[PDB]
């Protein structure tokens, strides 16, 4: 896609999980976890949904039409009905070919963006208390318990608590 | 200096293939299929209502060709018309045969309107042996075959209906070609024969044809069929001197005609459905279909192809 995320600098997906889309892997002093995050998870879904609703969504009432099914040739006229419903078939066919190649190339790039989103969002909590290890993962330069691990998954991190012993991890 | 945080995305092991404008085959995570490529076994008698032919096709059953009886009074969305139909009648012919069929099937319902026409010193209702009605010769009972005295004698008919309803009023009429010059005569003493009927701004003048076709149902005789529709204001003059077969009446024509013909095989079952092909009914809540061109009602669009994906979820890149 074009942020480079997924099948990009994020090497692979994880079977793993179950309950999101998108999600926090991590490994402190007192283990290991994987959970999802559900805000950029429903955003991609409302964006998905919302196309499929619009999809599912057409008329297309029609009774009334003109022969299409013919025994033996009649000239002129049974020409006409028939090139006029197979122009109409090939335009159909064309629109539908189309539709499904633009939004799946959108649908990817949607998925695609907000994977970059959240690796965005959690690079900006964590300031200059951790570094981009360059595969979709931060190495954080302090002690982070697993309540300092749900502070950055749910968005209460204070940087300027750990800022101090980061610095110092970071550069020297 | 040594806790890590990953972000990451889902995925499973093995996902579906769909296309981009760049890649025609990209696996992601879920996918929705968009074309309908499966229809059921048979037709849905609702939300549409459905009126089933049998063995009349929809121009028999605006003739009255025996058989053809249940269709009296009948009102449908969609005239399902069978296949296997077959003429149980005097052979005919109609000029404009799929224009009239197209406005029977249109307008939506036979509601016949009786109707009186003192003819002359003819004998009236004629019939014949190729028209067996339960073991006795008979006739359309739409139509009143027209054919001269016990005293020899036609004279000019020259009848008029004025239409001061509130409806346009379709009325169907024929014209007899007999087979040689004994013919006629003996069926229509004048010769040669001819009918005319008029509106105040129209008008069809018939000449009828003699010559011998092969025989169907034991004759080699034809009736040419014809139709006139008459507005509301309007009115209507038949015009014979001989060959007319006569009208008893018209159909009523609806105002707005929203109704249509289903020509298949298919029979009709006890389903929920508002889109009907030659196939079948289809239950979907696709875009598409590929099941058949010729569908009625509220279908999916018709398309060439047998399969197209919608990506529902992200690149699927397991492990
Ligand atoms: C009104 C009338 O008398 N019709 C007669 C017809 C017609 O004269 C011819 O069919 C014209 O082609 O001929 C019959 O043999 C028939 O078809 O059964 C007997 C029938 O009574
Ligand atoms: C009969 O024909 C005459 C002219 O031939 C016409 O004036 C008249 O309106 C016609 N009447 C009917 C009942 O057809
Ligand atoms: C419609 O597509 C299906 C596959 O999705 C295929 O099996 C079927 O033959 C197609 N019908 C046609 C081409 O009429």
């Amino acid at each position: 896609g074009l942020f480079g995320a997924i099948a990009g600098f994020i090497e692979n997906g994880w079977q793993g999980l179950i309950d999101g889309w998108y999600g926090f892997r991590h490994q402190n002093a007192e283990g290991t976890g994987t959970a999802a995050d559900l805000k950029s998870t429903q955003a991609a879904i409302d964006q998905i949904n919302g196309k499929l609703n619009r999809l599912i969504e057409k008329t297309n009432d029609k009774y009334h039409q003109i022969e299409k099914e013919f025994e033996q040739v009649e000239g002129r006229i049974q020409d006409l009905e028939k090139y006029v419903e197979d122009t109409k078939i090939d335009l159909w066919s064309y629109n539908a070919e189309l539709l499904v190649a633009l939004e799946n190339q959108h649908t990817i790039d949607v998925t695609d963006s907000e994977m970059n989103k959240l690796f965005e969002r959690v690079r900006r909590q964590l300031r200059e208390n951790a570094e981009d290890k360059g595969n979709g993962c931060f190495e954080i330069f302090h002690k982070c318990d697993n309540n300092c691990i749900e502070s950055i998954r749910n968005g209460t991190y204070d940087h300027d608590i750990y800022r101090d012993e980061a610095i110092n991890n970071r550069f020297q | 200096g040594n806790p890590v945080i990953c972000m990451g995305h889902h995925a499973v092991a093995n996902g579906t293939m769909v296309k981009t404008l760049a890649d025609d085959q990209v696996e992601v995570v879920t996918a929705q299929e968009l074309v309908e490529s499966q229809n059921l076994p048979e037709l849905c008698p609702s939300p549409l209502r459905l009126v089933d032919g049998q063995t009349c096709d929809i121009i028999n059953g605006a003739l009255g060709s025996p058989g053809c009886d249940h269709l009296n009074g009948a009102e449908w969305d969609v005239f399902i018309e069978r296949p296997n139909a077959v003429d149980t009648c005097y052979p005919f012919d109609v000029p404009e045969y799929q224009s009239l069929r197209s406005i029977l099937a249109n307008n939506g319902k036979f509601e016949f309107i009786a109707e009186e026409f003192q003819w002359n010193t003819v004998k009236q209702n004629g019939k014949s042996g190729a028209c067996k009605r339960a073991n006795v010769n008979d006739f359309f009972n739409r139509l009143n075959w027209l054919v001269k005295s016990d005293g020899n004698a036609y004279p000019l008919q020259n009848l008029t209906k004025i239409n001061n309803g509130d409806y346009a009023r379709l009325y169907i009429w024929g014209v007899h070609h007999p087979s040689t010059d004994t013919e006629q005569t003996n069926l229509y003493k004048n010769n040669p024969g001819g009918v005319t009927v008029s509106t105040k701004t129209s008008q069809t003048s018939v000449v009828p044809n003699i010559g011998s076709r092969p025989l169907v149902r034991g004759q080699s005789g034809r009736v040419s069929f014809y139709w006139t529709i008459v507005e509301p204001g309007d009115l209507i003059v038949f015009n014979t001197i001989g060959n007319l077969i006569a009208p008893r009446g018209h159909y009523k024509l609806n105002n707005q005609k929203k109704s249509t013909i289903l020509n298949t095989a298919i029979p009709i079952g006890s389903c929920v459905s508002k889109c009907h092909t030659d196939k079948g009914s289809l239950s979907t809540t696709k875009p598409f279909q590929n099941i058949s061109r010729i569908a009625v009602g509220d279908c999916p669009r018709y398309v060439k192809q047998g399969s197209l994906k919608l990506a529902t979820g992200m690149r699927n890149i397991p492990e």
